[PDB]
């Protein structure tokens, strides 16, 4: 009895799904439940890309050693971001690409946040920022330094003092701080997104919002309409609301979700009423047979594989161009023939045939038309004229005492005669719509859904063409009770129209309708057969379900929960499809960009990774439905301005660098001493701070290293020299670098010897063995490489001599980076690393979003 | 358009409220005549909307005979009434081989002893009443849209009224004088 | 086309449905040709061609 | 994975009775020899299926 939204999209889906499943193929089910798939987009829109903190996250860190006067300096960005992303093998591009996808995201992710609400304190009458709002650790170094530089730490802290400076007609605080160059580069992005989409963006959107809410009959809050004009509230538009459509259509194969999607997000909800109970059940003027129907009654209750009937021909009637109905006889059954001998008088009044859009097949027509034949034919309690014309055709007769030719009653879809589209404009164009796709307004039977109806008095005394012809032509061949049942059930059949013709014009008025150039199309192709679009959807329905059809109706209860909170899911929809495919874009640029050591692959291997990542609610929604279509797709210049892409255009350019990605191909190999200090004068040892790392300072000179490749290395290893050259090699101590393969890099810190797998590894391994009477050998590249850092812990009870082994111990593997992961400086420029500008927004001030306003 | 009213009222009008097809949603707190063949049956009920049972040899019972008054009055057919008189013969022999049968021949008879009134000749809109649901559950007191009170009371009544009247726009009736039931039934026809 | 213009409606709708099944069949097919069956008796281009 | 090596062990003598790289003109230029070849070609590469 009861219908919604999401319960008749699960039936759409099963239906569709049970007519596919019949053809498959390989020789190797579920039903998604669309609750749960709205739920998470519903969750996915009311995420916020950014977040907003007090205090931003620490990125120098220090450890203090034995020395009093020396302090390490360690940048948190690199020693944490290493562990973004699994290991690297050259064997799969696919997980390589993988990685890479997640490392750039980790930028954008870690890039993104918005100071608000600063904790300061007085002093002197000037405001002074509190030493935790400044992005360093230095109070762990601060118990062991001595008094006079402690004293100069304070004062630098004294001149941490806060200023006002004007953003978008508002005071912020601004002071000096310490970031890394990647998270600051993403922050100055966002900030001045904040201020561009301030200009115009913002009014554009809420205008539109107000003529959507116009022409959907949509009322919306103040806190919605008229809430940005504040002056103590910044609006960032994380999603712009005027979404072009193309990006939604521009995805190959996608008209299936696209009316699914369509009929969750919009459809109201309602109930099957029976009509007025004033109405008595139609008796046939036949003669008597024996076990055939005096009546067929309109209060009787169907199965509910009928309901489920009936439920298809409200579906398909709902939407004209894209679903089309279609006659199914069950083996079984048993049913008289004038429940189909009326079911075709009612077919006639039902459907449209032609003009501008069909509702049916032309089997369907062909065999309403054979069954209204015989009906007119064939019935009769009294002798009855009747005419016959020359043509082999159904209909070609004249009957009754006039001559009332029947030969408009067959179907043509060239012109739509005998059906609802005769002689009326179905279609027509009035104003622009808030969906530029979309300008079509649709009007069964001329009712014009501009003006409100009440179901008591409406549809009295009103007809249109087809029911006037049709009931002239039944009165006419004599059936007086027909006539009359039909006559009075015509208010009925007028309000549920009416009620048809405004869900269709006024609530389902969305980017996912079918667009009025695909529309246009439907028709013609279905006569010419050449089908290259995507093709109608075809259901199975009954006889009895004409009858059911006819003798129910759709009266809508309630609007739909997720009627309103539409647009916003369009629009991030749409975002993540143009952040997808910005990021295959990148991708590929990146990799044309160097050949020489990144991995080959085609595109159906990081278009995989990507998807990897891809949120869950996006890709369940475009899977519930090649490579050439992929490409063309790629190329397609359509692209949605959103929050999320301005952040990620930002930082794929920032990854040009693979060192800030902290992938590197520049591993030396040379032999080396582990430091063995004198320890004769500890005191003086531990004040002069000490350490040993694999780090290169300068890259080793040219002239002094010699070039390795993998051709190079088998080459030496067709004549056994290879390990003969690597030794030659180091006992020339010259350098010896590996190139071709990308590698990934650890930081570690120690505190005394560290394991053996590390102290004396290799980053390449050599193997051989023997099968018949050949030789064979392999050779391969380690692909995960480690950094350490040694800290020399020393105490007055050891010896000199402790330190000092009797044998070398010795090092092979060296990495170079081009910037400083961790600096030895003096406590006199703990606090020199303050010299990046932030913004900060003050605690009366209010961060608001539209989505925050609807209250997802 | 959704009412809310007292229990007592739905009570008394539920034989009007179900005549009008307006659905009944209330929480409480504490012989007939067969005809002799389906089809004349099939044909009362479609002429005058009344469920009539079929005689089915159960026990001695009571009859009713259609006359041929009726019989053209209904516009039965011929073969209706040689198997209703058929059926009437196999009564009389089965009697004879040894249940009351009445011969009615009068339409006010017919609806005085059984069925519901004839139709009045207005034209048939689309709904009787522009109401779907009058209801008494706290359940569903945000579904209603209107409210109608009585000076007579319901154990429920008073929570139900204060939880309605917090609605903000919400249209509220009452009655002061008259009949109770007259003045509802004027106010479902005219709302 | 030329089945939809003849009126045969009903077996056009079968024929629609048919096509990933023959198209996997047939990619099947070349497969096997241009993969499994290349070997030095394969029939020379000019006799093929001839 | 691997890579072959010239490698010659101290204690073996290698025979090669046959060369790979087979001309296809001597298997063809046999007169009424496309069925022979048919044949044996269906017999050394043609799969079973299903």
């Amino acid at each position: 009895s009861s219908d919604s939204g999401p319960l008749l999209s699960v039936f759409a889906l099963q239906e569709i799904m049970q007519k596919v499943r019949q053809v498959q193929a390989d020789y190797m089910f579920t039903v998604p439940d669309v609750q749960k798939i709205l739920d998470d987009i519903k969750a996915l829109a009311a995420e916020q890309v950014y977040k907003i903190v007090k205090v931003p996250s620490i990125s120098f860190r220090h450890i203090v050693m034995q020395s009093r006067d020396r302090v390490l300096r360690v940048d948190t960005y690199y020693e944490e971001m290493s562990q973004v992303g699994d290991v690297i093998t050259e064997d799969e591009p696919e997980k390589f690409y993988s990685t890479i996808i997640k490392k750039v995201r980790f930028i954008r992710g870690k890039g993104s946040f918005i100071l608000h609400d600063i904790p300061t304190r007085d002093h002197r009458g000037m405001e002074v920022a509190e030493p935790e709002v400044l992005g360093v650790e230095f109070k762990n170094v601060l118990p062991v330094l001595t008094a006079e530089h402690r004293a100069m730490i304070q004062n630098a802290l004294d001149g941490s003092i806060i200023e006002n400076g004007n953003v978008a007609t508002r005071d912020v605080d601004v002071f000096i701080g310490a970031c890394s160059e990647p998270v600051y580069r993403i922050y100055n992005r966002l900030q001045g997104y904040i201020e561009a989409v301030q200009l115009q963006e913002l009014r554009n959107s809420i205008g539109w919002l107000e003529r959507l809410g116009h022409r959907k009959r949509i009322t919306y809050s103040q806190e919605v309409l008229t809430d940005f004009r504040r002056q103590d509230t910044i609006w960032v538009l994380a999603l712009q609301l005027p979404v072009n459509p193309q990006v939604v259509w521009d995805v190959p194969r996608s008209s299936i979700a696209n009316l699914i999607m369509n009929i969750a997000t919009c459809l109201p909800t309602g109930e099957y009423i029976a009509p007025n109970p004033r109405i008595s059940s139609i008796t046939l003027t036949q003669r008597i047979t024996t076990t055939g129907p005096f009546a067929i009654l309109t209060g009787s209750t169907p199965t509910a594989q009928q309901l489920n009937d009936v439920r298809k021909i409200y579906l398909a009637l709902m939407f004209p161009g894209q679903i089309i109905l279609d006659l199914k006889i069950d083996p079984g059954e048993r049913m008289d023939p004038a429940v189909r001998m009326v079911a075709g008088v009612v077919g006639h009044l039902l459907f449209t045939a032609g003009g501008r859009f069909t509702n049916l097949t032309q089997n369907m027509a062909r065999q309403l038309d054979i069954a209204l034949n015989d009906y007119l034919l064939y019935m009769y309690n009294t002798r009855v004229q009747v005419n016959y014309g020359p043509t082999g055709e159904p209909l070609d007769f004249q009957i009754g005492r006039n001559q009332y030719d029947c030969n408009v009653f067959r179907a043509d879809f060239a012109t739509g005669t005998g059906y609802n589209g005769w002689a009326t404009i179905d279609v027509e164009y009035r104003e622009p719509a808030p969906y530029v796709h979309a300008q079509r307004y649709i009007r069964y039977c001329g009712i014009d859904s501009r003006e409100l109806i009440n179901p008591t008095t409406y549809g009295i005394g009103m007809t249109y063409h087809c029911y006037n012809e049709m009931l002239r032509m039944l009165v006419a061949a004599g059936k007086d009770s027909e006539a009359a049942y039909f006559r009075s059930m015509l208010p009925f059949h007028m309000v549920r129209f009416a009620r048809i013709n405004q869900i269709i014009n006024e609530d389902l008025h969305s980017v996912f309708s079918l667009p009025d150039d695909m529309f246009n199309a439907l028709l013609p192709d279905l006569i010419a057969g050449a089908h290259q679009n995507a093709d109608p959807v075809v259901l199975d329905v009954s006889w009895i379900s004409l009858w059911f059809a006819f003798n129910r109706s759709f009266e809508p209860t309630h609007r739909n929960e997720m009627l309103e909170v539409a647009p916003l899911i369009e629009s991030v929809y749409a975002s993540e499809l143009s952040v997808m495919k910005v990021d295959m874009r990148h991708l590929s640029l990146m990799q044309r960009r160097f050949p020489d050591v990144l991995i080959q692959a085609r595109p159906s291997h990081f278009w995989k990774a990507v998807l990897n990542d891809s949120p869950e609610a996006v890709k369940a929604v475009m899977n519930l439905s090649n490579i050439r279509d992929m490409m063309r797709w790629v190329m397609l210049p359509s692209l949605q301005p959103s929050l999320k892409l301005a952040l990620e255009e930002e930082a794929w350019a920032a990854a040009n660098d693979f060192e800030d990605l902290m992938l590197t191909d520049q591993v030396y190999m040379h032999r080396d001493m582990l430091p063995e200090p004198r320890l004769d004068d500890i005191e003086r040892f531990r004040q002069e701070g000490f350490y040993y790392t694999n780090m290169l300072e300068a890259p080793p000179e040219i002239d002094r290293v010699v070039q390795y490749t993998y051709e190079i290395a088998r080459l030496q290893a067709n004549m056994g020299q290879f390990r003969a050259a690597l030794r030659r090699i180091m006992d020339d101590d010259d350098w010896v670098r590996f190139g071709g393969v990308l590698r990934t890099v650890r930081v570690k810190f120690y505190d005394a010897r560290p394991p053996d797998d590390v102290l004396q590894g290799l980053p390449f391994s050599y193997d051989t063995n023997e099968r018949g009477g050949l030789a064979y050998a392999t050779i391969k590249y380690a692909t995960e490489t480690t950094i350490f850092y040694l800290i020399y812990n020393v105490e007055f009870s050891n010896t000199p001599d402790s330190l000092v082994l009797i044998n070398p111990t010795y090092t092979m593997t060296k990495v170079f980076i081009n910037k400083r992961i961790v600096e030895r400086v003096r406590v006199g420029q703990i606090l020199a690393v303050l010299n990046r500008r932030f913004v900060a927004y003050k605690g009366k001030m209010r961060i608001m979003d539209i989505t925050q306003s609807l209250k997802m | 358009a959704m009412l809310l009213a007292p229990g007592d009222v739905i009570k008394r009008s539920s034989e009007e409220l179900k005549q009008r097809q307006i659905q009944i949603n209330l929480i409480d707190w504490t012989g007939r005549w067969v005809v002799l063949t389906e089809e004349i049956a099939r044909a009362i009920e479609s002429k005058y909307g009344t469920k009539i049972d079929v005689y089915r040899d159960e026990v001695p019972a009571q009859i009713i005979e259609v006359e041929r008054s009726l019989q053209k009055e209904l516009g039965i057919s011929r073969e209706g009434v040689a198997e209703q008189t058929e059926r009437l013969r196999d009564l009389r022999r089965k009697e004879k081989s040894g249940i009351t049968i009445e011969g009615v021949m009068s339409q006010k008879k017919l609806l005085s002893m059984i069925g519901g009134v004839e139709r009045k000749m207005a034209p048939i809109g689309a709904r009787e009443s522009a109401v779907m649901l009058v209801s008494n559950s706290i359940k569903d007191v945000v579904r209603a849209t209107a409210y109608f009170t009585a000076p007579t009371g319901d154990p429920h009544w008073k929570e139900v009224a204060r939880e309605a009247s917090k609605k903000k726009n919400i249209l509220a009736y009452t009655s002061t004088g008259g009949d109770v039931k007259t003045e509802f039934l004027h106010l479902i026809d005219h709302l």
